[PDB]
């Protein structure tokens, strides 16, 4: 199994204690039930089949960024060791299986709000006494921390072992097909949130394979020519969305294997992470294979917040860290469409309009993270949208870098 | 300070070095079993009694702390007289048996295993067949000690040594063993611990960290 | 417990199951050859039993 996970709580953005409502631990974490692996429930096909528009939580993501602020607030015996209580609220047990309102003559020591609480698995003696049942929360505090550790779009891991395809791990795939990149986090998710399954574990190489290929998608160069061991995703011709994803086991020649091991830490940059079902559900299923394997090194320091430096066992900055890319949805599609011309997969003519077809897309899933978040102040106590400042939208950040670690990585 | 009723002085001290593990050659293990006296090379009396050849428990070493008798043995134990009797020819016809399927002349600077040994030699007093442990007596010292019990063959049916692919159950030996007239109740036997007993322990070895959280 | 043996079984005399109805049954043999059933119940029975 796994029985070891250091988390980092989100960072109260300049404002005084956690950014979520009461209204919404009794929308997420509330009807009793373990509000654990929960988060998947909120995602749909894409998102026209979503209530995250004008509403109280605006956003394909915005649930999400919501619920991690609940967990930090409720997470202090990873943090010290006792279970506390954040107004009126707290695990109702030691295994911690759901919140309710502070008992009556036996209160928890009400909590104490500091923003960016580390946390150590270890720091909790009956957590690991218990593993498997409060397995889950495991898998979640990772979630949790890897969007803690950044601040514009969560920061997931890449890998691609020099050898070919775990064959049950080819077999695996050809039976997610058709299957969109939602439904696909939805298993990888669903699947290592639930007893502490071994990192050998079949799935895992497989969920980590599909995290590596839809990446190699998300620039080009895993393409409907270029497949991977006979996989690549294709996403929804921009002009009707394009914000889509689907698995698709093809024939064309096989991206040979790369010449060594490629990993790296790889973040969306721009706020359009916020909305984009496919820039979530694929960045979150990235982090379902590190939450049952530890943490592949140390993401490297450099691009990163400032409450996110030398995090301990987190953040590094020396040997034991691996560079930390961040693309931008706009910048990236643009290359991702030339890689498709250059392998002829589209007309010379194409491009220069398939660009425009996107751009103008994330042109809309622009006006309407701006128009949430000069909607949801943030001074409101509140955090749905995640403050961006319109600015980060054209943001040109590391792209380039991972276009070309895409290569490398499928060679 | 003090925790709880004991009391404890303020000088901290321990050991400053290990010794590196060394593995038993497989000529000393010729030898520690086929020398004059075993008492002291292999068992040891712990509470001898001078006037008579008198032993209530005896505090055991290596290719014997191993082993752990069948009930048989248990109930009707032995008294020190037959016991030194016993193992003095156990020791040495079980040297036979592992010394024929390894001519010592050819092959005595190799390692044993300290693990295989200790269950190849337990298993050899209850008198159960030992072709098996044989196979892998030895093992080069880069390949772990408890690799070698995995590698050379993961065999999931002997009885008190279950090799899987990354852990060996085997039942823990029995630093202790108590011949015929031992009691629990006198103040003065040496404290046991319970070891007298044949099942009072279940060593579980683990090949990597990730196979000990399977394990756990 | 111990795991299951694809090969050939054969009553064994060895388990916790065997070894609790091999040394039980040692006891009650001690009952039998006790002072108090030896002076009571007669002898040639007491064999049979």
């Amino acid at each position: 199994a796994q029985r070891q996970f250091f988390g980092l709580t989100y960072n109260f953005y300049g404002q005084p204690a956690p950014l979520f409502d009461l209204n919404d631990l009794q929308e997420l974490a509330g009807c009793y039930a373990r509000p654990w692996t929960s988060r998947f429930s909120h995602l749909a096909i894409s998102t026209g089949s979503l209530p995250v528009w004008s509403a109280r939580y605006p956003s394909v993501a915005s649930r999400n960024i919501v619920v991690n602020t609940l967990l930090g607030a409720h997470l202090n015996p990873f943090a010290g060791g006792q279970i506390t209580s954040h107004q009126g609220i707290t695990w109702r047990d030691p295994v911690l299986s759901s919140l309710a309102p502070v008992p009556a003559i036996q209160p928890p020591p009400v909590w104490a709000v500091a923003e960016n609480v580390l946390l150590d698995s270890n720091n909790y003696p009956t957590y690991v006494l218990n593993l498997s049942s409060m397995w889950p929360i495991n898998q979640d505090v990772h979630i949790m921390t890897m969007w803690a550790l950044s601040d514009q779009g969560p920061i997931y891991h890449l890998e691609v072992p020099v050898d070919p395809m775990p064959a049950a791990t080819t077999a695996a795939l050809m039976a997610y097909t058709g299957v969109p990149i939602a439904h696909l986090a939805q298993t990888a998710y669903r699947f290592a949130g639930q007893l502490p399954q071994s990192p050998d574990s079949t799935m895992v190489s497989t969920i980590r394979w599909l995290s590596a290929i839809w990446f190699g998608s998300l620039t080009g160069r895993l393409n409907r020519s270029r497949t991977c061991n006979g996989f690549y995703f294709e996403f929804a011709k921009p002009a009707l969305n394009p914000d889509q994803a689907v698995l698709k086991w093809n024939d064309g020649a096989r991206a040979a294997p790369p010449a060594a091991a490629q990993s790296s830490y790889i973040r969306c940059i721009s706020p359009h992470w916020q909305h984009q079902i496919v820039e979530v559900a694929g960045a979150l299923m990235s982090q379902s294979v590190t939450a049952v394997t530890g943490l592949p090194a140390l993401i490297d320091e450099a691009t990163l917040p400032a409450w996110s430096q030398g995090v301990a066992n987190l953040t590094g900055n020396g040997q034991g860290v691996v560079p930390c890319l961040d693309y931008n949805p706009v910048p990236m599609a643009a290359a991702r469409h030339l890689q498709w011309r250059q392998d002829g997969l589209i007309t010379a003519a194409q491009e220069a309009q398939l660009n425009n077809d996107y751009t103008a897309y994330a042109l809309t899933i622009e006006r309407h993270l701006t128009a949430m978040l000069v909607a949801n102040p943030i001074a409101a106590g509140r955090m749905p949208i995640q403050p961006f400042n319109a600015a980060d939208f054209g943001q040109a950040g590391q792209t380039a870098a991972a276009v070309a670690l895409a290569q490398a990585m499928f060679v | 300070a003090a925790v709880f009723g004991i009391q404890l002085v303020p000088k901290l001290n321990t050991s400053t070095t290990r010794r590196t593990f060394l593995p038993l050659r497989f000529d000393l293990l010729l030898d520690r079993l086929q020398s004059t006296n075993l008492h002291g090379v292999l068992y040891r009396a712990l509470d001898f009694n001078p006037v008579d050849r008198s032993a209530t428990v005896i505090q055991t070493y290596p290719p014997l702390n191993a082993w752990s008798p069948h009930h048989a043995f248990i109930e009707n134990p032995l008294d020190y007289r037959d016991w030194t009797e016993f193992i003095h020819d156990r020791a040495l016809a079980f040297v036979g048996v592992l010394t024929q399927r390894y001519p010592l002349t050819q092959n005595a600077q190799r390692y044993t295993n300290p693990l295989v040994l200790g269950a190849a030699f337990g298993d050899f007093l209850n008198a159960r067949s030992i072709d098996i442990f044989l196979d892998r007596l030895f093992y080069d010292p880069t390949q772990d000690s408890p690799i070698t019990a995995i590698t050379k063959f993961p065999y999931q049916w002997t009885i008190d040594s279950n090799v899987t692919t990354d852990s060996v159950r085997t039942s823990a030996g029995c630093k202790y063993i108590t011949l015929y007239g031992y009691d629990p109740s006198r103040p003065s036997t040496p404290a046991t611990y319970g070891k007298h007993r044949p099942t009072y322990a279940t060593v579980f070895y683990y090949s990597t960290l990730p196979a000990r959280s399977r394990l756990l | 417990n111990q795991p299951l043996p694809r090969l050939t079984v054969a009553p064994t005399y060895d388990s916790a199951m065997s070894n609790w109805i091999s040394t039980t049954i040692a006891f009650f043999i001690r009952v039998v050859n006790s002072v108090n059933m030896t002076a009571t119940v007669n002898d040639l029975t007491r064999r049979t039993m």
